[PDB]
């Protein structure tokens, strides 16, 4: 199981130092080097740096003064620090793998990536409200029910349905930044109309940036 | 410092089509180009390296070559799960530079949206806010006009929309328009409706309720 | 379950050709360009089978002609120097003064030209060194094996020096009797 | 004298140190399932590291993998006499060369040598010098199979028609706990067991 997994704070105040760690498994940091690549949301990818297997470190010229990449081979982890973060440094950060100590070795097996949001605001847990099924949200032989995850900061929240038992018909939407500054999204699921009443539907919303775990039981409505 | 020009910026093609993304290099990259596939909410996945060497785990239908000085990623028979953003990457000299990216979308038959309207909850209303949700289920194409009519009067500036990415099996989208009001402004009205105009609908579809 | 490949290549401007047979990742035989004869990877194989090398050399001439036509049809597009992976292994677990083999394993490279040298305490070992031919992979890159029979010592240190055009310097992979395990 | 036969490379269709390098590879692949029962012939042609034309016996014609092979395939599928030999290669080339060599390749068995040593806690079961590569290694801690703490180096080819593998056990031995490593291989008529003897 070749895995690379990013870890870090998620929310950093401006002009502070961002500190991320990439924990790896399935390969050796003495035989492999790892790259740091960042992707602003919506925009393209940007190479931050490399730390090779032999300890050679190469940074990018645009962020040369602000980027420090180190390596603990004993704990199979690699650390990336950004000094004096601005709002342009808000991005999804990725650690990827390459062989040896040379740039012409191709980059293999990227990691899932962690999101860093640079903002001076405080975190806030989300309020979860049921989007109850009714006659208005039942088109013939199908009905729709959902969960509104509202007024949280920062990204992300994760919504599952019946602890992963319900996956088909599940549509979790991208979050929209409200004018007040907090995020909000909805996750809906379409179920057969006869199944209402004879099947319990609970959405599970987890926001670890605020240490919030909410299970909301969606129940049918009339109007 | 090295420039990677990716073309076209966006693409839509049917299932079974042969698609071709091109990538120009400002300098010579000596064959050191990598084609990456990023599905939404995921990391880039290594498709091709060294301009034509296929990574283990990539299907045979992806192929890489060089059209003169330009480089070429070719999907022979397009599949519905190939909806993704594709990036070209040089790895011949520091710094490593990526292309702008090509958003490959899937063409399908036009599908009408299923419109569902959700009244605001009791817990939100006793928190002092009201959110009415208008949901558009599996539809194609992505362009959809969602209007909010409260007491037959068109609202503007109090609704935000969110569109899902393309579904990997039936190549559809879904939209969530949220109308948000204060409790006093919500309780000043009776009839709440969302009107949907879409290419798969012969006439606009209005879903409504009475507060 | 089983895969047998007749592998042929030709490389210009080195004018170097190769015809060989593969069974499930291992070489059965290799037709030697000079001396015009088959070289079985294991000597027992030549006492169990036989092959005429001259028709294989005719196929190598056909490969030369096809490389001319492909070079003209590609607007003289060069190959990518894919750099090699070098790992130094031991055939057995090492004990002192108990005879063993140092294996330099070279993997995931093209074009198939590499300069390989064994270094005993920094000094080249040009005699009593074995090697395999450029074995083909299924991603159509190449791998190669080099062998140095030796007798493990407390004080001796060895080095595999691999030179490829995908690298800016010769690659040096180290092995000593202590710290013989680098495999995670 | 058993004789290996060759598959003839087809002539194509006409349209020192820091110098460009140009390589053309041809791979005539025979794929075997259930012995000589299911056989697939695959005549594949490569320029550099990229395939441009291919004959599949499951397809029955030369097809172009990239645009560069399009002149060749149309040329090669314009000669039906050539295609009859390519389709009959499944029986005349693949199955023949499977026959002359089944004794020392398919039915080749080499005894594995098994060694257990502690490393830098960690125990290593080094299994070296075996053929074929179908090996199974299990770690029995006190007569109980460990499923938590086993990492394998995988199958490692030596090039001598011999494989090797180093299955590791990350545990906590404290006072005289007996550890056992077991190797299952087709060259063995019975499973092979080695004890660490703490
Ligand atoms: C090997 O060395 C020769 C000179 O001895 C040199 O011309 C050749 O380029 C080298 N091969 C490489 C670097 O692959
Ligand atoms: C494999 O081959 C044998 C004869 O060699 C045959 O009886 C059998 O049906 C074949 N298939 C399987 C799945 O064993």
């Amino acid at each position: 199981q070749v895995q690379l997994q990013e870890s870090g704070p998620g929310l950093v105040k401006p002009s502070e130092t961002l500190s991320l760690t990439c924990t790896v498994s399935g390969f050796s940091l003495t035989s492999y080097g790892v790259h740091w690549i960042r992707q602003p949301p919506g925009k393209g990818l940007e190479w931050i740096g490399v730390i090779w297997a032999g300890g050679s470190i190469n940074y990018n010229s645009a962020l040369m003064s602000r980027v420090t990449i180190s390596k603990d081979t004993s704990k199979n982890q690699v650390s990336l620090k950004l000094s004096s973060v601005t709002a342009a440094d808000t991005a999804v950060y990725y650690c990827a793998r390459a062989y040896g100590d040379y740039v012409h070795y191709a980059m293999d097996y990227w990691g899932q990536g962690t999101l860093v949001t640079v903002s001076s605001a405080s975190t806030k847990g989300p309020s979860v409200f049921p989007l109850a099924p009714s006659s208005k949200s039942t088109s013939g032989g199908t009905a729709a029910l959902g969960c509104l995850v509202k007024d949280y900061f920062p990204e992300p929240v994760t919504v599952s349905w019946n602890s992963g038992a319900l996956t088909s018909g599940v549509h979790t939407f991208p979050a929209v930044l409200q004018s007040s500054g907090l995020y909000s999204l909805s996750s809906v699921v379409t179920v057969p109309s006869s199944s209402l009443g004879t099947q319990t539907y609970i959405c599970n919303v987890n926001h670890k940036p605020s240490n919030t775990k909410v299970d909301k039981k969606v129940e049918p409505k009339s109007c | 410092d090295i420039q990677m020009t990716q073309s076209p910026s966006s693409l839509s093609a049917s299932v079974g089509d042969r698609v071709t993304i091109t990538c120009r290099a400002s300098q010579e990259i000596s064959g050191y180009l990598t084609w990456l596939q990023q599905k939404p909410g995921k990391a880039p996945k290594l498709l091709i390296y060294a301009a034509s060497t296929l990574d283990s785990g990539v299907p045979k239908r992806f192929s890489g070559s060089r059209s003169g000085t330009d480089f070429t990623l070719t999907i022979s028979s397009l599949q519905p799960e190939d909806f993704a953003t594709y990036y070209c990457l040089q790895y011949t000299n520091y710094p490593l530079t990526f292309g702008q990216g090509t958003k490959l979308e899937i063409k399908r038959t036009v599908a009408a949206p299923s419109v569902f309207i959700f009244p605001p909850s009791d817990e939100q209303l006793k928190s002092g806010t009201a959110s009415v949700v208008c949901l558009l289920n599996n539809f194609y194409p992505r362009e959809a006009k969602v209007q909010w009519k409260v007491d037959n009067a068109l609202q503007s500036g109090n609704s935000q929309e969110s569109v899902t990415e393309q579904d990997s099996k039936d190549s559809t989208y879904s939209l969530s328009s949220t109308l948000t009001l204060s409790k006093a402004d919500y309780e000043k009205h009776k009839v709440y409706a969302c009107e949907v105009t879409h290419q798969g609908l012969s006439s606009p579809v209005t879903k409504s309720f009475n507060r | 379950e089983h895969v047998i490949i007749q592998a042929e290549f030709y490389l210009n401007p080195d004018q170097s050709g190769e015809f060989m047979f593969d069974f499930d990742g291992d070489e059965i035989f290799h037709v030697d360009m000079a001396k015009k004869e088959t070289v079985w990877r294991l000597e027992e194989f030549g006492r169990f089978a036989s092959f005429e090398a001259q028709g294989a050399l005719a196929n190598i001439a056909v490969d030369k002609a096809n490389l001319e036509i492909m070079t003209k049809r590609s607007n003289y597009t060069p190959i990518t120097n894919v750099p090699p992976e070098v790992t130094v292994l031991t055939n057995s677990p090492v004990e002192l003064r108990e005879p063993n083999v140092l294996i330099c394993f070279i993997d995931k490279f093209t074009p198939p030209v590499v300069n390989v040298t064994w270094l005993r305490n920094g000094k080249p070992v040009t005699t009593g060194v074995s090697e395999t031919v450029f074995l083909p992979r299924e991603d159509h890159l190449f791998r190669k094996f080099h062998y140095l029979p030796f007798l493990p010592s407390t004080e001796d240190v060895y080095d595999c020096r691999v030179e490829h055009w995908g690298l800016d310097e010769p690659l040096l992979k180290h092995w000593e009797f202590d710290t013989s395990g680098e495999n995670l | 004298a058993p004789k290996y036969v060759k598959q003839n490379t087809l002539k194509l269709a006409t349209s020192g140190d820091t110098r460009p390098r140009f390589l053309e590879q041809v791979k005539h692949e025979c794929h075997f399932f259930n012995g000589t029962e299911r056989v697939r012939f695959l005549d594949r042609y490569f320029y550099h590291q990229e395939e441009y034309v291919r004959f599949d016996s499951d397809v029955g014609e030369y097809r172009a993998v990239t645009e560069l092979g399009r002149p060749d395939a149309e040329y090669w599928n314009s000669q039906k006499d050539l295609l009859e030999q390519k389709r009959a290669a499944v029986d005349t080339y693949c199955r023949h060369n499977y026959g002359v060599g089944e004794s020392f390749t398919v039915q080749r068995r080499v005894y594995p040598e098994v060694t257990v040593y502690p490393a830098k806690n960690l125990l290593v079961c080094s299994v070296n010098g075996f053929y074929p590569g179908s090996i199974e290694v299990r770690w029995f801690r006190n007569g109980q199979e460990e499923k938590t703490g086993v990492v394998s180096t995988g199958l490692i080819q030596n090039g001598d028609w011999t494989f090797q593998t180093l299955v590791m056990l990350e545990t906590v031995p404290r006072s005289g706990e007996v550890y056992t490593c077991q190797v299952e291989h087709p060259s063995l008529t019975s499973p092979l067991t080695v004890e660490w003897r703490a």
